[PDB]
RNA sequence: UAUAAUGGGUCAGCGACUUAUAUUCAGUAGCGAGGUUAACCGUAUAGGGGAGCCGUAGAGAAAUCGAGUCUUAAUAGGGCG
RNA sequence: GAACCCACUGUCGUUGAAAAGCCAGGGGAUGACUUGUGGAUAGGGGUGAAAGGCUAAUCAAGCCUGGUGAUAGCUGGUUCUCCCCGAAAGCUAUUUAGGUAGCGCCUCGGACGAAUACCAUAGGGGGUAGAGCACUGUUUCGGCACCGAUGCAAACUCCGAAUACCUAUGAGUACUAUCCGGGAGACAGACUGCGGGUGCUAACGUCCGUAGUCAAGAG
RNA sequence: AUAGCACUCUGCAAACACGAAAGUGGACGUAUAGGGUGUGAUGCCUGCCCGGUGCUGGAAGGUUAAUUGAUGGGGUUAGCGUAAGCGAAGCUCUUGAUCGAAGCCCCAGUAAACGGCGGCCGUAACUAUAACGGUCCUAAGGUAGCGAAAUUCCUUGUCGGG
RNA sequence: GAUGCAGUGUACCCGCGGCUAGACGGAAAGACCCCGUGAACCUUUACUGCAGCUUGACACUGAACUUUGAUUGAGGUUCUAACUCUGUCCCGUGAUCCGGGACGAGGACCGUGUCUGGUGGGUAGUUUGACUGGGGCGGUCUCCUCCUAAAGAGUAACGGAGGAGUACGAAGGUGCGCUCAGCGUGGUCGGAAAUCACGCGUAGAGUAUAAAGGCAAAAGCGCGCUUAACUGCGAGACCCACAAGUCGAGCAGGUACGAAAGUAGGUCUUAGUGAUCCGGUGGUUCUGUAUGGAAGGGCCAUCGCUCAACGGAUAAAAG
């Protein structure tokens, strides 16, 4: 049958030109002890990691 | 015990930051004066209960 | 039972770059406790106390001064 | 593991990595900035059928722009290209 | 106390004559008694003077057929031939510890080349072995907390190697290093030498570091 | 298990049980009868405790459901406003004023209901006894009778019989 | 724990009647012990449902009097027509079923349907952690400092010793300024010890807190003014399985202190902490299912976990 998308991988993954991006933990609250730096540097989105791409791929064969 | 705030810019741009406060030692509301990126001045913040 | 039983994660401090190696600016050259070394010439030192080159060029160590401190500098071209 | 750990009294016959669908990567063949049909019709492996799919462009949550886009007051810097 | 109904003791038998018996003894025997025939109660139900007893040699939930080829991170098995390369029993996390995943270690294809290694020179920072009281502790004898002689220390240091480790050049000898993809296995280790904790300076004991061998290697 | 004894429920279309209902047993019986529970001939008899849980009888104060819907806030436009904006009526989203029983909180009774019948000090030394006196607690701190017992760890406790 | 290995001793080949010392003899994939995120049955003040029982509202459900409250409601007294009788008499009939008719006794009660509060091991499905010189009991589970640790990093044990789950609008920024402690002398109550003055040696003091590494341009101690405890970033590097963590010159806007060069993106540093999901609050040039709006969603900033079994299997579980 059709391979089927995992959902909840989908809504945390979007594909770039030649990998994937998302976005950064720690950023949903509990936020007045933490510093200004880890504040602005946790904010936008980053690549997913090597060791990890498999795995997002095997997750998510359509994106 | 130190209570979390939010102080409020007073130039309605709706710009504040957060902090903490002992309540006994400063009962008063607590007023300073920081940045405001909105209008790119510097202006008085006021507490305001962090909710 | 043993009242004893703990002990916190590593660290990782010493020494990165030693003598005579070349080093690019912002390249960190001491990972210490305490200013067990201070910075000269081309170096800074950062809020934990790190050691840092702010230029380029090579590291140089040595001993200088009326209390003795031993002193890490980069000395550019 | 000679082990005093397990299994087999012997012979003959039977006894275990399969099938469908989807996807990815290698070989080989056709065509090639293009490639290819599905259901179906069809005295039927032919010939018709271009709906559709992959490739040819990215950035951004999105509106939106586009070899540029996002962030920002910034024509600076930086991230994806 | 016979028939009849039971089952208290002992021998035998226990691949028996018998999937519960024989033999010699034992209890009730007009009663809450024994027994024939035909009926009623059906499975989380029945019945039970109550032992979880019995319900067709089956009972802490009967049997048969279907869901069904239930699931088992567990145990076992896995069938012809030759050639090349060749592991691991580690770290991290886990209702995790004999499972699994990322990394480390194996193999195949492509790209790339000496950017890699051994050794020689040159530049580097140590706080261990040893040693010693200058601090912190502890320790013996003398002279008035100190002074003169004397000892000790993983959590003492006025000192301080050999080795290891990081960099730059260089001769020779080695298709070495690095990158991008396909496929894995493995995450129970053991002994010996050296430095150690633990134990009794015990254990073919146990837990680490570091080399060799076995594992997977015959002579 | 048993005859005997005690508690408790049941006024008959009885309680109770079976059944999905219809109905059936109880019983063609009826409080001297029927069900449940504990004990177990007979003799002598059966001490104290209602603090806990249960059951029984009180009280209408606090708390509380569905239901009901008083107010308040918002969306939308007819019309007004150079503009920003304001905005009746009709629909519509939301809030929950008031009313609102049992049960519980509260008060008494009940142990042949489930249950409970103590500590620490001076002394007893032959393990640890309200033995006896102090005090602290508790609802209270064992009457009769018995006791190295089908109950005793020390234990083969001590003395006598055989 | 040896017929089968090494070295030795003994022993011509094969039956029959006896015996049970060994072949870790046969018989049953150990019932004891432990494990698997296995099973069954039983218990309860483990968790969550259901039956049963019970409370009230609406419907079946009607009519008359009468009292009290602010046209309407809540209580009392009667009635019959809905409805009940496992009461009597007739008919179907030849019948203790049933149906129809009459009578009698009850009666808007009881009872039933829907909704709703309470009770509910009577039944039903489940849960009840791991490491451990076996398991159990006990102890521990995350973070910081020292030693084990073999002079770079890292390195185990239910190995040896201590801390943390905070504090602070000043204990932050800046300009200026100043140095501890212990001793010897003499001085009112004043004396080992508290206040004053002079002197010799001199970092033992101090650094909010445990220890280590540090601290004279003092990082220790005061004063004046202040909010850089900022906004957008960020060359480069450390540490790393991932998710994370750490340091940072420099560039724009605004700011504080300095005469100026300049310093300032919290505090000498290393502990004072919690992912994702789901929701709340303030902004917003985004989106908003015919169209214009609006609900809802997205982005930015923030709030709610002793999820301490601290990478957190459920919102919800003991024997
Ligand atoms: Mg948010
Ligand atoms: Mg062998
Ligand atoms: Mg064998
Ligand atoms: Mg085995
Ligand atoms: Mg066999
Ligand atoms: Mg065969
Ligand atoms: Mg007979
Ligand atoms: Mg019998
Ligand atoms: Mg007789
Ligand atoms: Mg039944
Ligand atoms: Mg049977
Ligand atoms: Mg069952
Ligand atoms: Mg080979
Ligand atoms: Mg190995
Ligand atoms: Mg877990
Ligand atoms: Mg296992
Ligand atoms: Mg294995
Ligand atoms: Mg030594
Ligand atoms: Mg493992
Ligand atoms: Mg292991
Ligand atoms: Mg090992
Ligand atoms: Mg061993
Ligand atoms: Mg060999
Ligand atoms: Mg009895
Ligand atoms: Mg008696
Ligand atoms: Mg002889
Ligand atoms: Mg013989
Ligand atoms: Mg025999
Ligand atoms: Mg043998
Ligand atoms: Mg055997
Ligand atoms: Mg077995
Ligand atoms: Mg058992
Ligand atoms: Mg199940
Ligand atoms: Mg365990
Ligand atoms: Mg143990
Ligand atoms: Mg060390
Ligand atoms: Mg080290
Ligand atoms: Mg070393
Ligand atoms: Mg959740
Ligand atoms: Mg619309
Ligand atoms: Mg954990």
């Amino acid at each position: 049958a059709k391979l089927k998308t995992r959902r909840g991988a989908a809504k945390r993954f979007k594909a770039t030109a030649n990998g994937f991006k998302r976005k950064q933990a720690f950023k949903r609250h509990i936020l007045t002890k933490k510093s200004a730096k880890r504040i602005r540097q946790l904010r936008g989105c980053v690549m997913v990691h090597v060791s990890d791409v498999a795995s997002v791929r095997r997750m998510c064969p359509y994106i | 015990m130190r209570d979390k705030i939010r102080l409020v810019s007073s130039a309605g741009t709706g710009y504040f930051y957060t902090t903490t406060k002992n309540k006994r030692t400063m009962p008063e509301k607590m007023e300073i004066k920081k940045f405001d990126p909105k209008i790119r001045q510097h202006v008085i913040f006021k507490e305001a209960k962090i909710k | 039972s043993t009242k004893n039983g703990r002990d916190s994660n590593p660290k990782m401090l010493g020494v990165k770059v030693y003598g005579g190696q070349t080093v690019t600016a912002g390249n960190i050259i001491v990972r210490q406790r305490g200013t067990e070394f201070h910075a000269g010439a081309n170096v800074g030192m950062g809020r934990d106390h790190t050691l840092f080159a702010t230029a380029d060029g090579v590291v140089k160590f040595e001993v200088k001064g009326q209390f003795g401190r031993r002193y890490v500098k980069v000395e550019t071209v």
